């Protein structure tokens, strides 16, 4: 759930644990306390997440990794359309 | 000798399970945090404006 969901409520995870949230939240604590799973989970609004936070040079970093992509496959079309055009209107 | 060192390495202790139980979340109320160190609320109270200080 870690792995797909992003902020969930603590009652909704608790019941798809079949156990009491009190029970839920002292079995997720040593857990996170041991590093293994992430989570920051609020005990007045009943409302946990995962999502760490967002650091500058990251954002744009996989912006331009998005763009290196984008060029790969561009460049990789061309060849492609090239021996298409090729069986065909050659003669 | 050992009741010399008895009252400060209590208090050492004390510090470390009191940053141990509030490290794994965030902002919570102080009845909760009392019951898991078992122990008042204003000494909690004085003992964590100590520490942020």
């Amino acid at each position: 759930m870690a792995k797909y969901y992003t902020r969930i409520t603590m009652k909704r995870m608790a019941q798809l644990l079949d156990l009491s949230v009190d029970e839920s939240e002292a079995f997720l604590s040593n857990l996170v306390v041991n590093k293994t799973i992430f989570a920051k989970v609020d005990r007045l609004a009943g409302i946990i997440n995962f999502q760490r936070p967002k650091d500058p040079n990251n954002l744009l970093n996989d912006w331009s990794q998005k763009l290196n992509s984008l060029m790969s496959l561009v460049n990789k079309t061309t060849h492609l359309i090239a021996k298409e055009e090729m069986i065909h209107n050659l003669q | 000798i050992i009741s010399t060192h008895l009252a400060k390495l209590y208090d050492n202790l004390l510090e470390q399970n009191l940053i141990r139980v509030i490290e794994p979340f965030s902002r919570v109320q102080i009845e909760h945090i009392s019951s898991l160190i078992k122990l008042s609320k204003a000494d909690v109270e004085r003992k964590l404006s100590q520490m942020i200080l």
